[PDB]
């Protein structure tokens, strides 16, 4: 079921009327990157592997020696 | 108050048919049957899908 793509997945379940195919150009959505579909990825090497977006809160110092 | 065996309208007989031959036993088989030969309501999923409204969450 997740190789439907996102809006035919609406029209299956009776979500819309129109189909995606027939729906005016003023009711798409306008996109400035590049559409792509992929469908779920669970139980393969393609599965989602999460982690943290930040560094760490508190920054260590970079030891520097000096001469007495 | 509640009426008595000697009140009653139907005559022992007919009671007794209907206390042998399970007359609404067959009542409830034949209610059964007609269920039968009605349409089902399955649906095929995931070749088919139920009802999605705009606020689905
Ligand atoms: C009029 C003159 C008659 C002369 C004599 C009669 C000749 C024999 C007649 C043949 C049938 C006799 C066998 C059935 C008698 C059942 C009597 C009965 O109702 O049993 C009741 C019993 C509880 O006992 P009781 O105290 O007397 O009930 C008072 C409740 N306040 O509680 C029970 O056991 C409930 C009844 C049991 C029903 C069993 C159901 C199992 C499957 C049902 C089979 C239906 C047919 C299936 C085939 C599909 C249809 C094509």
């Amino acid at each position: 079921m997740s190789q439907v793509e996102p809006g035919w997945h609406f029209w299956l379940g009776y979500g819309v009327d129109t189909a995606p195919c027939n729906t005016p150009k003023e009711k798409l959505p306008i996109r400035a990157y590049p559409y792509k579909f992929q469908p779920n990825y669970t139980g393969t090497p393609g599965a989602f592997v999460t982690y943290n977006t930040l560094k760490p809160k508190i920054s260590a110092w970079e030891p520097v020696t000096k001469q007495r | 108050r509640p009426a008595t065996w000697e009140e009653s309208e139907e005559g022992a007989l007919s009671k007794a048919t209907k206390y042998f031959l399970l007359a609404e036993m067959f009542r409830g088989l034949y209610v059964v049957l007609e269920q039968f030969f009605r349409a089902p309501y399955t649906i095929y999923y995931p070749f088919e899908k139920g009802p999605v409204s705009p606020r689905f969450r």
